[PDB]
RNA sequence: CCCCGGGAGGGGAGUGAAAGAGAACCUGAAACCGUGGACUUACAAGCAGUCAUGGCACCUUAUGCGUGUUAUGGCGUGCCUA
RNA sequence: GGACCGAACCGGUGCCUGCUGAAACAGUCUCGGAUGAGUUGUGUUUAGGAGUGAAAAGCUAACCGAACCUGGAGAUAGCUAG
RNA sequence: UGUCAAUGCACUAAGGCGCGCGAGAGAACCCUCGUUAAGGAACUUUGCAAUCUCACCCCGUAACUUCGGAAGAAGGGGUCCCC
RNA sequence: UGUCUCAACGAGGGACUCGGUGAAAUUGAAUUGGCUGUAAAGAUGCGGCCUACCCGUAGCAGGACGAAAAGACCCCGUGGAG
RNA sequence: AGGUUUGGCACCUCGAUGUCGGCUCGUCGCAUCCUGGGGCUGAAGAAGGUCCCAAGGGUUGGGCUGUUCGCCCAUUAAAGCGGCACGCGAGCUGGGUUCAGAACGUCGUGAGACAGUUCGGUCUCUAUCCGCUACGGGCGCAGGAGAAUUGAGGGGAGUUGCUCCUAGUACGAGAGGACCGGAGUGAACGGACCGCUGGUCUCCCUGCUGUCGUACCAACGGCACAUGCAGGGUAGCUAUGUCCGGAACGGAUAACCGCUGAAAGCAUCUAAGCGGGAAGCCAGCCCCAAGAUGAGUUCUCCCACUGUUUAUCAGGUAAGACUCCCGGAAGACCACCGGGUUAAGAGGCCAGGCGUGCACGCAUAGCAAUGUGUUCAGCGGACUGGUGCUCAUCAGUCGAGGUCUUGACCA
């Protein structure tokens, strides 16, 4: 078989034990100074396509 | 860096065309002749050092026939052999001269240029028999 | 970890590197005479030459080297001085020579006429 | 003892009396006193001195008025020394001689993960004749139930490098005091721009 | 290890490394402005930025270097006698990055780099 | 018929005793996965329980009465087969 | 010409790699034969103590010192489990 | 197309494809590779493995032999462009 | 001639990080340390003593008499077959 | 006495505890091979013998053999003996013996056999827990922050030769030939470093062949590897290349050597007491370290905000961080360091350095292959500065109001 294998099944608790780490961060989500929705920063605002002026189409 | 297994050229008339190299020594000529070594387990003969060998070829008509065990001096290097100024030297093959146990040589005279680091570790005949001291 | 001073490191190895640095006759590979001092000799100062082909010129200030190759009773020989090495006097240019790349160990293998 | 800080500058050639000489080139620019610890005040007699400088803008109040109390300009780097007693501000100047042998401590160039071949010179295995184990690999770690677990300081892959480290009786070739530059033979740790400090050569000569 | 880089390998040979930067050079100029990776935008910026620079010299030798990478004719013609006369006067920066947020298959994000 | 959705899915409206039957259409256990809440845990050695006591919480076979949880102390070598 | 070198083709020498494989026998490299006791297609004949076999107890539909399927048959089990 | 020849090798025509996860990073270690100072089998059970050799011309070629052969023995030289 | 003294540097494909899809063998249950001692005679789990805050990620293979096949050796069966 | 040999016995393991040797990696005992200290000697010196203390470190490279051993070569201060499942196969070999083939010798009428001998012959990509090496996240450390730090404790290191001075002295008829102290130079090992000497440097520069292409020529690009081949080669990384190290001093000890000294009117190192005394012990050297929950110390910063018995603790903020962006001699991720417009962080651009080695084009010489000039040219990854040409926009998240007791000082 698998030389090395696991030796006993891992508890309910100690499984969700390591899973302490895996929450997702949310994004520091910020408000356009245009077009007014939300935008990733140093990034282009979607909504409008600004970004000091304006670059993308829509 | 000559080491135990490699082939060396013989710049003297004692009789061998090329050894053998089979041991690695400490070799102060030292008043009463050849030191006792200066430990066992030195790796890497030099230009100056001392190492014991088999004769691996030799003159017919020879003072020195093939096979002998036989300690020669190291003469010359292509391993770089650098200096207190800067600089540095290099010869195109490795060679010795074969030396009885109070260091002189058992030719009557050193074929090519020997190292002037030779004359640093006091092996006056040698220097004094051969062509150029580099 | 390390500091951030303002310096141009550069000019302050100039400045120790110029004041052992030492300029030579313009060779580049082809062959002259390096005339030279053995204090090494005892405490006389003996000189000596070494007449042979530049195949090499490396470095820049203090490093700045250059690489002689002749042959001495049958057995080649190369040698390696440094520009401003006090045990060097003057170089002078034996020969002009017509090569085709800065380096040139083709002649390490060559050895004839 | 003396002490002083400074950034590696390089390494390159040099001659004294026709023998070439490596040489480490360090900058060990002025360094102000920012601390004076007494025991009395702080239970042990030390120096707290700075190195690189640093614009007020970068240095916040904390840190300014530290500075601020001690009469200095914000400095980016801040060590103690034991057992120095200077005044005014502690420059190379003198505080070196010529031919001295002092202690170098840096901090060795961060080289990672490293294997076990460059972490403890092991010489894994063969790499012909048959293996899968050609690279580093160590060979056992233990030895059979006999105590059954591997031995605790065991040397195994690691992060080399990133270390302090101290290089003992290192000469002072030349000292361009002007300049505050202080030429060392030999090397010291640490990449170039690094800092270093020289000290009073700890174990000093019979 | 690596204390001095010459960039990136992408995840590509030398040979690749080499006819992907020319293509990518050659769309730029072709185009004025092109979306990719962010990656290989900031791959992108100094390969094309040394080129115009290349043919900011006017006589045939620069035109023949150009020519070396840039092997689509009108390209290289419009980099020689259009593009890099207009950016006489100006001292590199010839081109631009920003940023533009995540794509949907491979969840990589984006950008566009464009002529300045 | 209406709403969000490309859809799938759902929320209303309406039929029906019932949609707590809606076509993944009687009941719908357990393992197994989740949400919320009580009490709790980051100096700690553990067959996981058991006895004892304090703390906190709740009162529909239920105010001396417990029930749930918990801290600390004592004690404590899974089951079966062979 | 049971001659040589060597593609196709037939093969399988040594190493590595693969070892819950890309693959229940393979891949790259290397290597043997390569006008012959040669390679290959279609049709067809020989089988279970039986066939075949330049001979290993090999092969006989992916594990042959006696194939598979069904049946006697819930064989018998001084043995182990429960 | 090139190369004594060729269905070989290299690039390519017609034609067909980029192998149905993708992007970065440039740690240990593992696979498949390139180079390597001085030394040259000291490795090891064994030169296992990997080098070295390499095509075609020319000269040259041993013991031994069933007189065919050993033999591509061994070894040395040439090889490009132009008139 | 990197087989070796004695290993270095570089390449690519993995290994690592992010987004998509997402197995396996194994698993008495686990709140699963070291020494020494004792125990069916090789102790995480008994005794004494030491050490030790909670939880992960990349890695190594000494233990878990690790995993796989109700040992092919050996003996036994008034077992079998060639 | 030990428990490392051959064995007895048969206790766990036959629903599996893989066995010889090598390699790799270690670590322990001491009954000590070397070094260190001592007694005695049939110890003059030197060279030894043997016993006592001592386990810090050290203990070589080859030939033969599967070998372990052992013999040999050539060295050595020495080439120690054993434990660790005869340590170590989920770490590697697979040479050895325990499968199938085949052969010899032998035994058996045979099928087959072995104390044997010989050629051949599948060693299983994914670590759950513990143990180990590295790296983060959390909370704690009675306010919230930025730095500097004591060192409880813990780790590393620890070898040794040769020569020279003492001194041709003490000693010895002589030959020979010292201790003690003082210098110097090596080996092996380790740490750091890249100036030197070198390695490499997968597209930094050049040369070269075939073939395909940019119409052609000239000039270039692709493929020939995952660099087509070759010749060089900066930064980086690197050893074979450099630099540094092992200690000095000190405290308590071992064998042992003594002072003072009774019992025991002498003697006695011991019975009270005291000094000397090792590579060993403690400290000294380097590194780690307050999760030393016994959570330490010092300098500095910000300060008493707000909400009706209803939401009772939270919420705007300070000092200060963090997200994000551009980078890094930092790095798997994280972490760490630097910059982010009151800006030289990176790219680019300029200048320089360094590498390659003389560009294209034109002219010219020549029948031509080519040569020469223009030209130390042309081109240029990672190197040193400068420079606001590009991007580091704009912004969002988070973060104090300091429990109680007792004692002293203060108004
Ligand atoms: C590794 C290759 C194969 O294993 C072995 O050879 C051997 C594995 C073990 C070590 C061995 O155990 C040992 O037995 C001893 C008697 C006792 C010993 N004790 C002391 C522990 C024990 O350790 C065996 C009997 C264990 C048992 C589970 C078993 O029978 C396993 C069978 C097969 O899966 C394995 C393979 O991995 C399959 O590899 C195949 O190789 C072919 C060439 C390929 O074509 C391919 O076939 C399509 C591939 O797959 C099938
Ligand atoms: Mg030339
Ligand atoms: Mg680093
Ligand atoms: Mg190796
Ligand atoms: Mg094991
Ligand atoms: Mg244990
Ligand atoms: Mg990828
Ligand atoms: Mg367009
Ligand atoms: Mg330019
Ligand atoms: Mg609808
Ligand atoms: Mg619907
Ligand atoms: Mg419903
Ligand atoms: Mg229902
Ligand atoms: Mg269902
Ligand atoms: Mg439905
Ligand atoms: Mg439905
Ligand atoms: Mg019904
Ligand atoms: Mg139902
Ligand atoms: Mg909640
Ligand atoms: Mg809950
Ligand atoms: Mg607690
Ligand atoms: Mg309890
Ligand atoms: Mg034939
Ligand atoms: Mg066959
Ligand atoms: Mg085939
Ligand atoms: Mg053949
Ligand atoms: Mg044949
Ligand atoms: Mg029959
Ligand atoms: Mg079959
Ligand atoms: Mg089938
Ligand atoms: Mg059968
Ligand atoms: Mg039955
Ligand atoms: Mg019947
Ligand atoms: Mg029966
Ligand atoms: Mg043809
Ligand atoms: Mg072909
Ligand atoms: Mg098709
Ligand atoms: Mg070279
Ligand atoms: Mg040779
Ligand atoms: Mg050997
Ligand atoms: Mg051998
Ligand atoms: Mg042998
Ligand atoms: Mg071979
Ligand atoms: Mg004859
Ligand atoms: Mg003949
Ligand atoms: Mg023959
Ligand atoms: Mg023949
Ligand atoms: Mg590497
Ligand atoms: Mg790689
Ligand atoms: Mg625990
Ligand atoms: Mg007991
Ligand atoms: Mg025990
Ligand atoms: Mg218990
Ligand atoms: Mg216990
Ligand atoms: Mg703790
Ligand atoms: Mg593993
Ligand atoms: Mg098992
Ligand atoms: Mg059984
Ligand atoms: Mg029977
Ligand atoms: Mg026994
Ligand atoms: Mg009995
Ligand atoms: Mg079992
Ligand atoms: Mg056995
Ligand atoms: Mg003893
Ligand atoms: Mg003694
Ligand atoms: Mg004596
Ligand atoms: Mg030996
Ligand atoms: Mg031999
Ligand atoms: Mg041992
Ligand atoms: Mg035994
Ligand atoms: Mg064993
Ligand atoms: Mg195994
Ligand atoms: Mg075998
Ligand atoms: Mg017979
Ligand atoms: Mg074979
Ligand atoms: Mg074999
Ligand atoms: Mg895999
Ligand atoms: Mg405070
Ligand atoms: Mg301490
Ligand atoms: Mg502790
Ligand atoms: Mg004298
Ligand atoms: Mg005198
Ligand atoms: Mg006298
Ligand atoms: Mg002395
Ligand atoms: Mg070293
Ligand atoms: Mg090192
Ligand atoms: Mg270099
Ligand atoms: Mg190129
Ligand atoms: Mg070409
Ligand atoms: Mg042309
Ligand atoms: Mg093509
Ligand atoms: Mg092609
Ligand atoms: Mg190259
Ligand atoms: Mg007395
Ligand atoms: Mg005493
Ligand atoms: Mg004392
Ligand atoms: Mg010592
Ligand atoms: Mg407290
Ligand atoms: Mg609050
Ligand atoms: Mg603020
Ligand atoms: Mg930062
Ligand atoms: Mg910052
Ligand atoms: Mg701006
Ligand atoms: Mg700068
Ligand atoms: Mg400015
Ligand atoms: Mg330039
Ligand atoms: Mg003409
Ligand atoms: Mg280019």
């Amino acid at each position: 078989a698998k030389h090395p294998v696991p030796k006993k099944k891992t508890s309910k608790s100690k499984r969700d034990m390591r899973r302490s780490h895996h929450a997702l961060t949310a994004p520091n989500l910020t408000e356009c100074p245009q077009c007014h929705g939300k935008k990733l920063s140093h990034h282009i605002c979607p909504n409008c396509g600004y970004y000091d002026g304006r670059q993308v189409l829509a | 860096m000559i080491m135990p297994q490699s082939r060396l050229d013989v710049a003297d008339n004692s009789g061998a065309r090329e050894i053998m190299c089979i041991r690695v020594l400490n070799s102060g000529i030292g008043g009463k002749g050849l030191t006792t070594g200066g430990g066992g387990n030195k790796r890497y003969a030099h230009v100056g050092d001392i190492i014991v060998a088999s004769v691996k070829d030799a003159a017919p008509r020879g003072a020195v026939k093939a096979g002998d065990v036989v300690k020669a001096v190291v003469v010359r290097t292509s391993h770089a052999i650098k200096r207190a100024d800067g600089s540095t030297i290099r010869f195109d093959r490795n060679a010795a001269v074969i030396i009885n146990n109070q260091g002189e040589p058992r030719g009557t005279r050193v074929f090519g240029p020997v190292a002037r680091e030779l004359r640093d570790r006091r092996f006056m005949k040698i220097v004094s028999l051969a062509p150029e001291v580099l | 970890m390390q500091t951030h001073i303002k310096i141009n490191r550069g000019e302050l190895l100039r400045g120790i590197e110029q004041d052992h640095t030492r300029q030579l006759p313009d060779f580049r590979p082809g062959d002259t005479v390096r005339v030279d001092t053995k204090v090494r000799e005892g405490n006389r100062t003996r000189s000596q030459a070494f007449e042979g082909v530049v195949i090499a010129i490396n470095g820049s200030g203090s490093r700045k080297s250059f690489t002689v190759r002749k042959i001495s009773f049958g057995e080649g020989v190369e040698r390696v001085f440094p520009f401003a090495s006090p045990l060097v006097n003057q170089v002078t240019i034996v020969e002009r020579g017509k090569v085709r790349r800065a380096k040139l160990y083709y002649l390490r293998e060559l050895r004839g006429k | 003892m003396k002490g002083i800080l400074g950034t590696k500058i390089g390494m390159t050639q040099i001659w004294k009396n026709d023998r070439a000489i490596p040489v480490t080139v360090v900058l060990a620019g002025p360094c102000p006193i920012v601390q004076r610890k007494t025991a009395q005040t702080d239970g042990y007699e030390a120096v707290q001195i700075g190195y690189a400088p640093k614009a007020e803008r970068k240095v916040n109040k904390p840190m300014q008025g530290h500075f601020a109390k001690a009469g200095v300009a914000p400095t980016r780097i801040l060590r103690e020394f034991r057992g120095f007693a200077p005044d005014g501000d502690s420059v190379n100047v003198d505080i070196f001689a010529e031919g001295e042998k002092i202690d170098a401590t840096g901090t060795s160039k961060g080289k990672g993960t490293q294997g076990v071949m460059k972490r403890w010179n092991f010489a894994g295995g063969p790499a012909s004749h048959g293996s899968k184990k050609w690279h580093r690999r160590p060979g056992s770690i233990g030895q059979r139930k006999t105590p059954g677990r591997v031995y605790k300081g065991k040397r195994m892959a690691g992060h080399m490098g990133m270390e302090r480290v101290t290089v003992q009786n290192l000469e002072v070739v030349e000292i361009r005091a002007g300049e505050n530059l202080i030429l060392v033979k030999g090397a010291i740790p640490g990449a170039n721009g690094g800092l270093v400090v020289l000290r009073s050569a700890a174990k000093a000569s019979a | 290890m690596r204390h001095g880089k010459a960039g990136r390998k992408l995840n590509r040979n030398s040979s690749a490394r080499v006819a992907l930067a020319r293509a990518q050079a050659t769309a730029l100029l072709r185009e004025g402005r092109i979306q990719t990776t962010l990656t290989k935008a900031k791959e992108l910026r100094p390969f094309v930025e040394q080129l115009i620079t290349t043919a900011k010299g006017g006589d045939l030798h620069s035109r023949r270097l150009v020519a070396q990478d840039i092997h689509d004719k009108d390209v290289v013609r419009k980099v020689m006698d259009e593009v890099a006369p207009k950016y006489a006067e100006r001292p590199g920066g010839y081109t631009r990055i920003l940023r533009v947020g995540t794509r949907r298959g491979d969840g990589v994000t984006m950008a566009l780099i464009e002529l300045v």
